[PDB]
């Protein structure tokens, strides 16, 4: 054993000393005789535990913050998600396969970072911030981080002007406001992404006719798509010149689910540059449903307790905190706006479904994509 | 049998 | 303080004082003349319980291997853990005690193979429970193999004649596929595999010793009596001298059904190996998947889905592949494989059922509602295939069986529509009959599987219409009339000949207009 | 075998090798010796930090975990149980189960000296 | 240097390393084992212990038993020397033919192209289906999908395509048999034998097609890597000979059901219906390799299951999104009888735009979606009626519908053997005029 | 939905014979005669094979 008769063993109660002055002098050559297979102590860096499947266990780094870049040292980035008593559970952003049990980690000493700015518009990031499209580093830019706070009720107004989508059936019937949250919900193969795509066309024709304040910098966050299709989209995004003013954040199937899980926040986190310096955004976060299983297999693996279809707790704070980012300023903020079209693909129009709720409860209002109307000939299919 | 009862209900629901 | 981080004790292993008594007890001055207990081949039980026991030692003991506890009762070492062994029992785990010694024995898990398993009960471990003494003229093989690959195989052309009308005409069966039996309990499961089994006992006699089917029923968690009465019923028929009977029952050990399907599969890899031809029929897969959920739950293995393990596919893919047909290098023997699976209210959306049947070449899928409906064997024949095709189907019952499965086809997309009787059209009322007459035809009585030629000629007496005449109420009868009063010269020269010749289309076009019908 | 009867029972996993050292010193009557040794124990891992490096560090190897402890313990008068329970306890890394397993074996001590 | 087995649970060792751990993705063999058993790292437990999961089964596996460390992951040959083999997951030869020739050992494990190797050339692929050639055309260089349940059609569909553009194809092509019955792979052996796409004895360079393996009776181990040995051996022609290669695999299914088999006993909690919570990103690490780069092209066809007809399943929904050509086979089409059972309201393509076939092939496409959408909303009316109330308005409608949708099935040569009917191979053009 | 009035003659015929011996198989009980009150019936084989 108990604790009251565990803590009376500081005072020392030995009373005789046949072994402690034997081996004090035989201890240190004792230990100096096997000096190379060591390894120093770590207290401020971190020794990897254990590591697998996307999750490194770190022993150590004593002062990491929650949810921190750590930097693994074969130079892969890391995140520090849950800070245990023994260990750091950190995230790796990229191939595990390269980590050892005892490398050694590095804390950076910075939240999350993404480059926002105007030298990112135009420019085809993955969930980092890093670019893919090889034209060089990003200049003209600056660091901020992917989790800033939405902002409040007082610095809000009131979503009183339209944004134009060029869709025919989402400007008559369900039309979207400068700062609206606005899902595009459906079952796959109904024109979720032509819905996203006609809005930024749209924007692109509406740019070079407005002057220059009312003018919408669009953000294409492609989470868990392939790699081709978000080339044949930089490629239609080219060939249209919208590529003036879109961002494309793409955190494909191939990387890391911590980098699909962080792609949305990099792409509002870049998209809110617009939004915090009087100009308007539109973000549209593409597949927001593979963000929740790319979030869902980094906490089972890190053994938060799941909830109902496996997903964590915090599954609903996780849309939230990004989705209430999406707001219309007050004019002594600036009055800038950003609006967001996040897409929920239901599974044969089952949206009763655990993160359909989710977002369906945070967004202000559905576009329905119908697969019996996408072949009744009705393209889009606008339920 | 999960997926009888959906599909009945439309069944019944366009009748 | 620099006390506080040796505060809790971080423990590495459950099973510390079985290490530190290791060392602290031959300390004694009075314990070290070999005072200690060995743990290379044999183990001391650290716990028993619900029958599996962690076994301390046993250092050279391989995965799977078969030991046995001092009290008698074997076991099978199957979780290899760092410090314990887990070991499933093969018997009551009551007469096994926290302390006693467990000795491994150098072998994976055994059986009886060979002639000396023909007209024998055993159980899943091939111990025989019949009491006509033990087994003789066999040899030891072993219990998991290696299912044969890609070059040992050959494809599968000849046929497996069931004698059920249903599955010989519409879902036909190749010496070397595996068939699933999928349906709810009470719909023909039992019957179609006995019906099979007496069918194999019935050709094997017109056939030379090449063409023989050797059958083993496998019996996974049904009751003795069950077991008796197919035993009765085997030995009445005369089909003993074929069948091994491997019944692991519902009172035997979790282990024992779990290894009951392997066993009986090893005993007829023996007739697949050299050159002869089996028939393993594992009745109710279900139960051994269920034998193994309880014998991975206890073992602390991470449940899944409707709390069944990972490798559960694993354990029925590995069991049925072994069901080949061989190539002619290897003697060209071949297995036939039957799993039963029984579902709850025609779910085959349930884990093990979808497990089988996307393992399976076929399904024979039966459903109550059919059964009940007077149609028995209760054969959904739209779900209902064999993948196979016509490859291995009989011709002769391939030259009408394509039309039987078109007319069928035409007679289910015209049903749904019958309760309009006043809707006289006479262009689908002439399919809604025939479909009728050829819906009770397929009927059949059971353990009484009739030959391939009888049921091949009693086809093409539907199919053409010679029974248009007669009322749906009474073609049960007329079938058995029309193969009673039809001469029975045709039967053995469709049987040699293989196929509806044209010497025997026009001379039984006219043998089945000199007979008199229960129909006018 | 035959071991002498413990004066009360106790817990499990920390307590039950306390047990089993109390089991083991009376059958060689060195009760207060192995009791002495163990309260120098717990001062020596407050002396040093390279002592109570080989209980908390994770990074040590097994084979300089017990090569140290054997190689310190190779003399010094120190007992023939307490030399076998370093060693024990070095192996599977348990040499933090010290200070609860010298607290049980106090309240073994105060029992049949009551 | 040798490390030593600790603890064998099923298809999932824990081998103890004194010093210097192999890699994660490293291969081990087994020392001492009867046949060659290798085990694949899967991931660092953290006491000087990798946990693996094994290519072969672990019967007989003691503790304490030896394990080198090769270095490197599992190494299969690859080159022109595999062209007319069968491989192992293991890259060891199975067809009994010999050893197989080394252009290079290339192990099975690497990141897919980057972004900026990839090839935005939407171009078509005619199949000689006229439902694949008419409602979800084929890219050529793009991952086609053949959704089905068990008993649909979707091998039958994968060995018509076989014969129809791997028969007559520049490039050589892959078949990965991931995970499916021996008896269809032999068959497909035999088939190839017979037509000459694989040749024996020493006419074997001019052979066309590598099979590799990994079938169900194997554990899942084997069957979790036969599909990255696969496209490994197109790999190399992809990116070192640079040609066009086909990658025909039979139920890409069975790879996420063999990670599913090992995932809980990695130390997996489990995820949702039966899965891994890493379900999408091995899905996603395999998919994404697939890819025409700037060198070649590898125009995949993945037979996907579904389990029970359920494409809600999320084992066959995540992999609708990394394909380009989606044909959803159904068990409803097949009880009409009609085959190929493809939906033709559920099939689609991204070469279904008018931009890359042609205003006449679109409008035909969904004139014929139109009619039989049409068809669909009037069966409930009709099944309860019999068609006597639409006055010749939508009567004409269900009777072009009918006749469409028998038009849509074709005899496959491959459905010679079972059924007696020769098989078609209808052009494009000819399709598109008869539709 | 539709009722009685839709079938055929062979089905309505049908309807009429099932109703009457789904409540043929009724029977009252002599242990359930406590809170019923009709006297409980032994019907032979015989008896039961020949009324069916
Ligand atoms: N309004 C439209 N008119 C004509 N064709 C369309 C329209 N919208 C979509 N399509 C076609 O439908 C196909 C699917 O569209 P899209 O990619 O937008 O759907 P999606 O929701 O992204 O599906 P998934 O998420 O599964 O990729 C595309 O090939 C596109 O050409
Ligand atoms: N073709 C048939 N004709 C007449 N009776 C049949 C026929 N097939 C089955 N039966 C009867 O229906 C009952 C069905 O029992 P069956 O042998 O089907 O059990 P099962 O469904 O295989 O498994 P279980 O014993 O769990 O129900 C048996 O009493 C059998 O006698
Ligand atoms: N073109 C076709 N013609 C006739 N039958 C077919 C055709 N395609 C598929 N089938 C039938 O569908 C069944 C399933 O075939 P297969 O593709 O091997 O199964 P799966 O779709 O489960 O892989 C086979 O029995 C076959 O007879
Ligand atoms: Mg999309
Ligand atoms: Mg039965
Ligand atoms: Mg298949």
């Amino acid at each position: 054993a108990d604790a009251k008769a565990l803590d009376e063993l500081r005072k020392p109660k030995f009373s005789s000393k046949y072994l402690i002055q034997h081996v004090s002098q035989k201890l240190i050559p004792a230990v100096k005789e096997w000096e190379k297979s060591y390894q120093p102590p770590v207290i401020h860096l971190g020794r990897v535990l254990s590591v697998g499947d996307g999750i490194a266990r770190v022993y150590g780094l004593k002062s990491v913050q929650a949810g921190e870049l750590v930097c693994f040292d074969s130079g892969v980035k890391g995140m520090a998600l849950n800070l245990q008593a023994d260990h750091v559970g950190v995230v790796v952003f990229g191939n595990d396969s390269v980590i050892h049990q005892g490398d050694l980690v590095y804390r950076t000493g910075q939240i999350v970072n993404v480059p926002i700015g105007p030298g990112t518009l135009g420019r085809v990031t993955d969930g980092l911030g890093q670019p893919i499209d090889g034209k060089g580093p990003l200049t003209n830019v600056r660091s901020s981080l992917v989790e800033v706070k939405a902002p409040g009720i007082i610095a809000r107004q009131s979503v009183r002007e339209p944004l134009f989508t060029g869709v025919k059936a989402v400007d008559a019937l369900v039309p979207i406001g400068r700062g609206q949250r606005e899902l595009i919900i459906g079952d796959r193969q109904t024109g979720k992404t032509a819905v996203a795509i006609d809005a930024i066309i749209h924007q692109k024709n509406c740019n070079e006719q407005v002057p220059k304040a009312q003018r919408v910098y669009c953000v294409y966050v492609a989470v868990g798509q392939k790699r081709s299709t978000v080339a044949q989209l930089v490629k239609l995004f080219t060939q249209t010149g919208a590529m003036r003013y879109t961002i494309m954040v793409s955190a494909t199937a191939s990387d890391a689910a911590p980098l699909q899980f962080l792609a949305p926040y990099s792409g509002c986190a870049m998209a809110e540059y617009f939004r915090d310096t009087g100009k308007h955004g539109l973000i549209i976060y593409d597949d927001l449903s593979k963000q929740s299983v790319a979030y869902r297999q980094m906490s089972l693996l890190l053994r938060r307790p799941p909830g109902r279809e496996a997903f964590p707790g915090d599954v609903f704070y996780l849309h939230s905190r990004l989705l209430e980012r999406a707001a219309k300023l007050s004019k002594e903020l600036g009055g800038g706006s950003l609006t967001a079209f996040p897409v929920i693909e239901t599974q044969a129009g089952d949206v009763s479904a655990y993160i359909a709720t989710n977002v369906i409860s945070i967004t202000d209002g559905q576009i329905f994509l119908e697969t019996e109307l996408f072949y009744k000939g009705i393209r889009p299919a606008l339920n | 049998s999960n997926q009888a009862v959906k599909q009945r209900i439309r069944a019944i629901k366009n009748i | 303080k620099a006390l506080d981080e040796l505060r809790k004790p971080k423990f590495s292993s459950k099973y510390l004082i079985q290490h530190v008594s290791q060392k602290l007890i031959p300390a004694v001055k009075e314990w070290e003349k070999s005072y200690q207990p060995p743990v290379i081949h044999l183990g001391r039980v650290l716990s028993v319980g619900d029958g599996i026991a962690r076994v301390y030692g046993l250092k050279s003991v391989q995965a799977g291997e078969l030991v046995c506890f001092d009290s008698g009762v074997k076991g099978m070492a199957l979780n290899l853990q760092a410090d314990h062994v887990g070991v499933v029992v093969f018997g009551n785990d009551s007469v096994i005690h926290q302390g006693d010694l467990v000795y491994r024995t150098g072998q994976i898990v055994n059986v009886p193979i060979g002639p000396g398993t023909l007209g024998r009960v055993t159980d899943g471990l091939g111990q025989p429970i019949d009491g006509k003494g033990p087994l003789t003229n066999v040899r030891s093989s072993l219990v998991e193999v290696k299912a044969p690959g890609i070059i040992a195989r050959q494809s599968v052309r000849e046929p497996l004649f069931t004698g059920v009308k249903a599955v010989d005409a519409l879902v036909p069966i190749g010496r070397g596929q595996r068939e699933l039996i999928i349906g709810d309990r009470q719909t023909g499961k039992t019957a179609v595999a006995i019906d099979a089994i007496i069918h194999q006992k019935n050709c094997n006699e017109q056939v030379p010793k090449a063409q023989r089917v050797y059958c083993v029923y496998v019996a996974v968690g049904q009751k003795r009596s069950t077991v008796a009465q197919l035993v009765k019923l085997f030995t009445q028929t005369g089909a003993m001298r074929y069948t091994i009977m491997v019944s692991a029952t519902a009172s035997d050990a979790a282990p024992l059904q779990f290894l009951a399907p392997y066993s009986g599969c090893a005993m007829a890899e023996y007739f697949r190996d050299t050159g002869k031809h089996g028939l393993i029929i594992y009745d109710d897969l279900s139960k051994q998947s269920v034998a193994y959920r309880q014998m991975s739950l206890l073992l602390r293995r991470p449940p899944g889905r409707e709390a069944f393990p990972g490798d559960v596919f694993y354990l029925h893919s590995r069991l049925l592949e072994r069901a080949a047909k061989l190539s002619k290098e290897l003697g060209g023997g071949s297995l036939t494989a039957f799993p039963v699976i029984e579902t709850q209210a025609g779910d085959v959306s349930a884990y093990i059922a979808t497990n089988v049947i996307s393992i399976t070449d076929g399904q024979i899928f039966l459903e109550t509602e059919l059964f009940y409906k007077g149609i028995r064997p209760a054969l959904n024949v739209g779900l209902s295939v064999s993948r196979v095709g016509s490859a291995a189907q009989f011709p002769g019952m391939k030259q009408v069986a394509g039309t039987l499965k078109l007319e069928l086809a035409q007679y289910r997309e015209v049903a749904a529509f019958a309760q309009f009787g006043s809707d006289l059209d006479a262009a689908t009322q002439y399919v809604l009959e025939r479909g009728a007459r050829l819906t009770e035809m397929l009927k059949q009585k059971q353990f009484a599987p009739i030959p391939i030629e009888r049921q091949t000629v009693a086809v093409y007496a539907a199919t053409k219409g010679f029974l248009d005449k007669v009322r749906v109420q009474d073609i049960v009868a007329a079938e058995e009339a029309v193969i009673s009063q039809v001469n029975p010269a045709v039967f053995k020269i469709l049987k040699a000949n293989g196929k509806i010749t044209p010497a025997l289309d026009a001379h039984l076009k006219a043998e089945l207009r000199k007979v008199k019908l229960p129909g006018a | 075998l035959k071991l002498p009867t413990a004066p009360l029972q106790l817990s499990g996993t920390s307590a039950q090798i306390a047990t089993l050292l109390w089991q083991v010193a009376a059958k060689e009557n060195q009760l207060d010796k192995v009791q002495d040794e163990l309260y120098q124990f717990i001062e020596l891992f407050k002396q040093h930090s390279e002592l109570r490096r080989l209980a908390t560090d994770p990074f040590v190897p097994t084979l300089v975990r017990t090569k140290i402890i054997s190689s310190v313990l190779k003399d010094s008068g120190a007992s023939e149980i307490t030399k076998k329970l370093f060693e024990a306890l070095a192996d599977e890394g348990a040499l933090s189960a010290l200070l609860e397993v010298t607290v049980n074996y106090e309240e073994l001590m105060l029992a049949h000296k009551k | 240097d040798a490390g030593y087995v600790s603890q064998v649970i099923g298809p999932v060792v824990d081998v103890r390393f004194d010093g210097e751990l192999p890699s994660i993705l490293s291969s081990l063999e087994v020392e001492g084992h009867s046949v060659r058993l290798v085990l694949e790292v899967a991931q660092h437990m953290g006491d000087n212990t990798v946990r693996c999961i094994a290519m072969d089964s672990t019967d007989g596996l003691v503790r304490g038993q030896k394990v080198v460390d090769t270095g490197s992951p599992i190494k299969v040959p690859v080159g022109r020397g595999t062209l007319g083999r069968i491989m192992n997951v293991i890259g060891e030869p199975v067809d009994e033919q010999g050893p197989i020739d080394a252009a290079d050992i290339w192990s099975i494990h690497r990141e897919a192209p980057e972004f900026t190797e990839q090839s935005t050339e939407q171009e078509i692929l005619v199949t000689g289906i006229k439902v694949v050639d008419l409602l979800a055309p084929y890219q050529r260089g793009g991952k086609i999908g053949l959704f089905g349940g068990a008993g649909v059609g979707k091998t039958v569909l994968i060995m018509e395509l076989i014969n129809n553009v791997a028969k007559a194809h520049g490039g050589f092509s892959v078949f990965a048999g991931v995970g499916e019955r021996t008896r269809e792979g032999n068959d497909l052996y035999r088939e190839m034998i017979e037509s000459g796409v694989i040749k024996l004895g020493a006419e074997r360079g001019n052979s066309k097609c590598t099979l590799v393996y990994g079938q169900m009776n194997e554990p899942p181990g084997a069957r979790a890597r036969v599909a990255l040995t696969g496209l490994t051996v197109a790999e190399y022609f992809r990116d070192i000979e640079g040609q066009d290669v086909l990658l025909f695999v039979d139920n890409i299914f069975r790879f996420t059901q063999a990670n599913s088999e090992v995932s809980a006993l990695l130390g997996r909690i489990p995820s949702a219906v039966g899965y891994q919570p890493t379900l999408a990103t091995d899905l996603g690490g395999l998919q994404e390799r697939i890819t025409t780069t700037t060198k070649g092209s590898i125009t995949s066809v993945q037979a996907v299951y579904v389990p029970a007809d359920d494409l809600t399943d999320p084992a066959p929904a995540t992999t609708f999104a990394h394909l380009d050509a989606t044909t959803v086979l159904s068990r409803s089409i097949a009880e009409l009888g009609i085959y190929p059972a493809v939906d033709p309201l559920d099939s689609t393509s991204r070469m279904l735009n008018p931009n890359v076939i042609g205003a006449e092939h679109y409008n035909v496409a969904r004139g014929v979606q139109k009619v039989l959408q049409d068809y669909k909303n009037l069966q409930d009316i009709i099944a309860i009626l019999g068609m006597d109330e639409l006055s010749e308005e939508d009567k004409l409608t269900v009777a072009r519908a009918r006749k469409i949708q028998r038009f849509l099935s074709q005899p496959f040569q491959v459905a010679e053997v079972f059924t007696g009917t020769p098989g078609k191979y209808v052009d494009l053009a000819d399709t598109i005029s008869g539709f």
